[PDB]
């Protein structure tokens, strides 16, 4: 939910693509979380060692 | 809401002149003195030559009632078709027909070229950074199609 | 062994796992279904985009 007045600002001042930056942080966030999930089902589901 | 109010002690005191139909263009030219004086009160304080004039319809007619506002067929070229005519002083007189005053503004627009552009109310639209079809449109439309009734909504 | 860091770890540890040759022999199954299908739109009243 990025503003339509943002992209024009951010295309002009920073040259960055606005949209393609959010699609950058959403696509990365889900694949970071889905990846933080399985590592957290390994450490959740792992027996206690040295016992 | 910008232009410095022009007040002379004799007549224009209270902030503006009062013109009555009595006797002749003597009322209509008595405004053309105030336009001429406002143009020389730009050249003192601003120092720029005051290249236009703006007046509400009713107050640009009594400045046309003075005579000395000559549109005429051959003179079309220099007034860019928007002007109501040229004051004999050499200024284009842009009829307003909108604002709620009956005012007469004098102002300046001068671009010496390159990066120096000076004149009242700089405007200066911003599209740069946006993808437009043709440069001159100053902002782009957008279409939506409400997802309740599917009929579109267009906005700029 | 193959040692993967856990870059976010609260105290400290090592979790010794197992991964068989098969994709079947695991201990936990990460099975994707659809991947990050992007979705676009715009707020219909104020014309401003959401994604």
């Amino acid at each position: 939910a990025y503003s339509i007045e943002l992209t024009q600002d951010l295309r002009a001042v920073h040259g960055m693509d606005a949209d393609a930056e959010l699609s950058g942080i959403l696509a990365t966030e889900i694949m970071l979380e889905i990846n933080r999930e399985v590592v957290d089902w390994i450490n959740y589901s792992a027996q206690v060692g040295k016992s | 809401t910008v232009s410095k109010r022009y007040k002379v002690t004799g007549i224009t005191d209270s902030g503006f002149i009062d013109l009555s139909y009595a006797s002749a263009p003597e009322a209509g030219r008595s405004l053309y003195r105030m336009v001429c004086e406002m143009v020389s009160h730009i050249q003192k304080e601003s120092t720029y030559t005051a290249t236009f004039c703006v007046a509400s319809a009713r107050a640009a007619a009594i400045l046309a009632a003075s005579g000395w506002l000559k549109h005429k067929p051959e003179d079309d070229k220099y007034l860019s078709q928007n002007a109501y005519g040229f004051l004999a002083n050499g200024l284009p007189l842009y009829c307003d027909t909108n604002s709620p005053l009956d005012y007469v503004i004098v102002g300046v627009v001068e671009n010496i070229g390159e990066k120096e552009i000076v004149g009242s109310i700089f405007y200066a639209p911003y599209t740069e950074g946006l993808d437009l079809d043709d440069p001159e449109h100053v902002g782009a439309f957008k279409v939506v199609v409400d997802p309740e009734s599917l009929q579109p909504s267009i906005g700029l | 062994y193959r040692v993967y860091i856990d870059q976010y770890a609260k105290q400290d540890y090592f979790t010794v796992g197992y991964k068989g040759p098969n994709e079947m022999d695991a201990g936990i199954y990460y099975a994707p279904y659809v991947a990050l299908t992007p979705l676009r739109g715009s707020d219909p009243k104020n014309f401003q985009p959401v994604m």
